[PDB]
């Protein structure tokens, strides 16, 4: 059983948000689950919006109801969220769970999509740039060496960074974003490597920006 | 009622 | 309409210490309240249903206990992997979540290892140079990162990032980026990040001189 939301990274305030969840290895049909979305605002707590049942029956959080639309295709084996007139307020990591699993009706959430950053802003979308941060004599300690690539001027977050397609956890530091003055983001992803492997072991990372539908593969070569 | 009722399992 | 009250907001323990977390319903929800762990970046995953049952797969240094208003939540003795924000979440009236409870950790000193990074020549060919200096797992979480361009003391021009505490070692790692344009950039030879912490008996320097 695996879910997963799929939306749109930026939406004008305003304007209607909306979001999707697809669900395999389970039919949204089964009268035994409901399917419920939840959210979360950056730095604060997680604030559940609906639940919708294969008959129509639907639960919403009061605060929201007026704006919210919840609704579910047997078809696609798919449920939808629509948020209406989204501020600034509405900016949040958006999940898509499974409940009911219990009771007869909602409980608790398991398990539960990875999420979707939705940001509510008038700005336009960016795909970052990604440069190198090469090993070199004033990137080691002790046998040891750091590298790491830089990804620049991208709008909105999120940016996901693997290295080696993610065969290579080790030792990994992805920072936070920080927001520039220019209004665009920026962060670095950096890992320790043996410097015995410098010569001989390829070191890629792998960039993803899905607001703007962007991938970049860096090779990270010595300098 | 104040002390709540009794959610229904599935059987 | 049913309020969940969580508390602490935060708190930091020791590996192996006991941690223990409480949630206060404005009602009486009988058993039906559930904890969740959240790790940065991830979707919470639940820990704890009906109050006191543990989740498969959940080690049992996680417990649960109350029923009615009062409910507590217990890690008998924190892991470095248990550092994460928690949440109660009750289903009594709709589903209301308490707001949350960041747990760290407190551990020894560590000094960080410092290394520095030059631009890239695909930066420059852009008009911009963005030179990095990397704090590498350090504790505590406190740090002086000091920009030095020619022997001159910088400010304005950088900003730093500091990742979540390591699941592993429970240490931090830092970032801070010097960026100037491409033109400012080639008016300066040496660059300079002078680091002070708790660690080091003194400021560590890591610096090049441009082109060299």
């Amino acid at each position: 059983l695996q879910l997963q939301e799929s939306g749109p990274g930026l939406v004008k305030p305003s304007e209607t948000l909306s979001l999707t969840c697809s669900v395999s290895g389970e039919s949204i049909s089964n009268s035994a689950y409901y399917w419920a979305w939840i959210r979360q605002p950056p730095g604060k707590a997680l604030e559940w919006i609906a639940t919708v049942y294969y008959t129509g029956r639907t639960y919403h959080n009061p605060s929201l109801k007026s704006r919210v639309a919840i609704s579910m295709d047997t078809s696609k084996n798919q449920f939808s969220l629509k948020l209406r007139s989204v501020t600034a307020a509405d900016t949040a990591v958006y999940y898509c769970a499974r409940t009911g699993i219990v009771v007869t009706t909602p409980d608790w959430f398991d398990p539960w999509g990875p999420g979707a950053l939705v940001t509510v802003s008038a700005a336009s979308t960016k795909g970052p740039s990604v440069f190198p941060l090469a090993p070199s004599s004033k990137s080691t300690s002790g046998g040891t060496a750091a590298l790491g690539c830089l990804v620049k001027d991208y709008f909105p977050e999120p940016v996901t960074v693997s290295w080696n397609s993610g065969a290579l956890t080790s030792g990994v530091h992805t920072f936070p974003a920080v927001l520039q003055s220019s209004g665009l983001y920026s962060l670095s992803s950096v890992v320790t490597v043996p410097s015995s492997s410098l010569g001989t072991q390829t070191y890629i990372c792998n960039v993803n920006h899905k607001p703007s539908n962007t991938k970049v593969d860096k090779k990270v070569e010595p300098k | 009622l104040r002390k709540p009722k009794h959610k229904k399992l599935k059987q | 309409d049913i309020q969940m009250t969580q508390s602490p907001s935060s708190l930091s323990a020791s590996v192996g210490d006991r941690v223990t977390i409480t949630c206060q319903a404005s009602q009486d929800i009988r058993n039906y309240l559930n904890w969740y762990q959240q790790r940065p970046g991830k979707a919470p995953k639940l820990l704890i249903f009906d109050a006191s049952n543990l989740e498969t797969g959940v080690p049992s240094r996680f417990s649960g206990s109350g029923s009615g208003t009062h409910f507590t939540f217990t890690i008998s003795s924190l892991q470095p992997e248990d550092i994460a924000t928690y949440y109660c979440q009750q289903y009594g009236e709709l589903i209301t979540f308490g707001g949350g409870t960041n747990v760290q950790m407190k551990r020894t000193v560590a000094a960080p290892s410092v290394f520095i990074f030059p631009p890239s020549d695909e930066q420059l060919k852009s008009g911009t140079a963005s030179v990095v200096c990397l704090l590498n797992n350090f504790y505590p979480r406190e740090a002086k990162v000091q920009w030095k361009v020619d022997n001159a003391l910088q400010s304005g021009n950088s900003q730093e990032s500091v990742t979540e505490q390591d699941s592993k070692d429970s240490t931090y790692s830092l970032s801070s980026t010097l960026t100037l344009s491409k033109a400012d950039y080639e008016k300066h030879k040496v660059y300079a990040c002078e680091v002070t912490h708790q660690g080091l008996s003194s400021p560590v320097t890591k610096s090049f001189n441009r082109g060299e």
